[PDB]
């Protein structure tokens, strides 16, 4: 019964900005450090961010740059991203995993480095469009979806 | 980025191998974990910190690194063992320290016989005011093909599916390089070619 | 004994070279990962983990209990991620004592969510004698010693009952 | 081992301790072994002490035994790179009594 419950996904249209939460239950959750890693729908996986498990460093993929915040309340168990200036890249399904140590929690990011990642959530998905309301050019939803914001098969 | 083998197969009792590389900066200064994401599903740490594993997983699986490369081996193959298998190790690069990820690897147990697709390419109807290349089945997927392709697709004869699609300006440029869809099974790159 | 005067022998802040900050959620204060108030846990600093000395002549006017740790690691992992080099030891002398113990490892059970363990001693040292520790790795060193202040006939009474 | 047997369970193992370092290769190979043992409650790692003694039932190597009261529910780990003398078995703890042991030459009626 130790998990992690991904939450806020949705549609968002280009230009605006996403925030999303993540559950933690079963275990402690203010000793972990925690992270952020995405995977676009049928691609492969992106690191996102990092949070320490007392909140006093953070570190970004070099993708995030100036459009991200990240946050975490240790006593609601609760994970937070906050991701400003979307596009379609951003689409993707979103995820909230644990990094694992030993017993032991420290500042320097050496420690963590030998480990990483034991639990992860289900996810929760996010399409990027401004738009909305043989088959081309549909909506809403094997297909496969173009630049347009649009979906067909 | 890190960097892995395209796609893999092997047999029931097989024991199989797959790669990950990658620079200085990650793999040669921090090691390396394993992660396992069975289909429709998420993912679960199948190895970390090289050598070891964690608990709840089977035996046969295990993996190593040297230098700036590491590896992943399965002992013995069950048809519980087929998914997508990504290497990631922390980087300590600059801008700042980051975690990264390879691009990915599918393989498959072959529950069944080869086989090889149906592909066929249907050009844009005369409607046509201002595409469709479809591998009508197939086994195993990843069959690597405005371009637009989907994801190899399930289905009842259990073989697989799939579909890409282009655009137009509409205009004739290609030809006389006209159309193909040209897709590859590891096997053969094959050729549907039509249309002005 | 009826009296302890706690001492501040090896303040936290005089490592300079390693990292003594950390701490483990066995000993977590409301959820958040903590250590031993009287014990620092030394770990690597910028990668390297440099040879640890501290030394306490005892100017208290009395004789002083010290106690220190050895860290028994779950893994050679755990043992390079935190102290790095293996092959470690730690070293404890005085007038009267020598140790040098090394870091037995072996795979334990989970106890508090831990694999590994923490081997504490103690010592009297004597008034005007001198405490000396060095060591590679895996220390878990005093910030404190205790001077005996008050001496008698007393006891260590066993009860669950409270004081009226 | 995991003790599922119901009660507390004594096991055994022993630590062999060669004549030679010629002995040490032939047997366990590497050198520079050791012997770990750990539960809930202990701790060891042993190395193999080698010294040259005199032959008794003529073996110059010796076996070092030692012992532990493995808790019900708790675990036993051991791991070696030589020099191990494993339990195949433990010892359950089936009745439990004021008893003793009692030296004599004597025999039972
Ligand atoms: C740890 O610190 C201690 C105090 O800072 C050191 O103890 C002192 O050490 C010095 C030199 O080692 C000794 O100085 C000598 O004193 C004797 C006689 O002194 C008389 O009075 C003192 C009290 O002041 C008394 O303790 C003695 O028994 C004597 O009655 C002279 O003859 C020498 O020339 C020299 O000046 C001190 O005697 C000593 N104090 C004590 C309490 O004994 C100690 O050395 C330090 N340890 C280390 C390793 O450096
Ligand atoms: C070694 O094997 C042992 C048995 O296979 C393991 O002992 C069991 O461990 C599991 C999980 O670690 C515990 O399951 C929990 O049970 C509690 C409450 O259960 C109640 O009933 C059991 C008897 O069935 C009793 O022992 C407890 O005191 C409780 O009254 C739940 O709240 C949890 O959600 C969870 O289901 C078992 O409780 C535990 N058995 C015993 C005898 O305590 C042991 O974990 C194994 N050791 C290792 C290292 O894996």
């Amino acid at each position: 019964e130790v998990q992690l419950v991904e939450s806020g996904g949705g549609v968002v249209q280009p230009g605006r900005s996403l925030r999303l939460s993540c559950a933690a239950s079963g275990f402690m959750f203010s000793s972990y450090v925690m992270h952020w890693v995405r995977q676009p729908p049928g691609k492969g996986l992106e690191w996102v961010a990092v949070i320490w498990y007392d909140g006093s460093k953070t570190y970004f993929a070099d993708s995030m740059r100036g459009r991200l915040t990240v946050s975490r309340d240790n006593s609601k168990n609760a994970l937070y991203l906050q991701m400003n200036r979307l596009r379609a890249e951003d689409t993707a399904v979103y995820y909230c995993a644990r990094q694992q140590d030993s017993g032991y929690s420290g500042p320097e990011v050496s420690y963590y480095s030998h480990y990483g990642m034991d639990v992860w959530g289900q996810g929760t998905m996010v399409t990027v469009s401004s738009a909305s309301t043989l088959v081309k050019d549909y909506f809403p939803e094997p297909a496969v979806l173009q630049s347009s914001g649009l979906y067909s098969l | 980025v890190l960097t892995q083998s395209p796609s893999a197969s092997g047999t029931p009792g097989q024991a199989i191998t797959i790669s990950c590389s990658g620079s200085s900066s990650n793999i040669g200064s921090n090691p390396v974990n394993w992660y396992q994401q069975l289909p429709g599903a998420a993912p679960k740490l199948l190895i970390y910190a090289d050598e070891h594993r964690p608990s709840g997983v089977p035996d046969r699986f295990s993996g190593s690194k040297s230098g700036t490369s590491a590896s992943l081996a399965i002992s013995g193959l069950q048809s519980e063992d087929e998914a997508d298998y990504y290497c990631a190790a922390w980087d300590d690069s600059l801008s700042g320290p980051a975690v990264v990820f390879g691009g990915g690897t599918k393989l498959t147990v072959l529950g069944q016989p080869k086989a090889a697709p149906s592909v066929t390419l249907f050009p844009p109807s005369s409607e046509e005011l201002q595409l469709v290349c479809l591998i009508s089945d197939f086994y195993p997927g990843a069959v690597t093909v405005g371009v637009e392709t989907t994801t190899p697709s399930k289905q009842s004869n259990n073989k697989y599916a799939a579909s890409s699609y282009l655009s137009l300006t509409p205009e004739q440029w290609k030809s006389h390089r006209s159309y193909s869809c040209q897709v590859t099974h590891e096997g053969s790159t094959v050729e549907k070619t039509v249309a002005p | 004994v009826k009296h302890f005067e706690k001492v501040k022998i090896l303040p936290k802040d005089r490592w300079t070279q390693h990292t003594t900050t950390g701490g483990s959620r066995a000993c977590a204060v409301s959820g958040n990962p903590s250590f031993f108030r009287n014990m620092v846990w030394l770990t690597e600093k910028g990668s390297n983990y440099p040879v640890a000395k501290g030394s306490y002549n005892n100017t208290s006017g009395e004789q002083m209990l010290i106690i220190w740790g050895v860290h028994h690691p779950n893994d050679e992992t755990e043992q390079r991620t935190l102290y790095q080099n293996v092959g470690t030891y730690v070293s404890v002398g005085t007038s009267t004592l020598n140790k040098r113990s090394t870091p037995e490892i072996a795979t334990r059970p989970k106890v508090n969510g831990q694999g590994g363990r923490m081997e504490f001693s103690w010592t009297l040292l004597d008034m005007w004698d001198t405490i000396n520790f060095e060591s590679t790795g895996n220390l878990i060193a005093p910030e404190y010693g205790f001077k005996i202040s008050k001496r008698g006939s007393s006891g260590i009474m066993k009860t669950e009952g409270t004081l009226e």
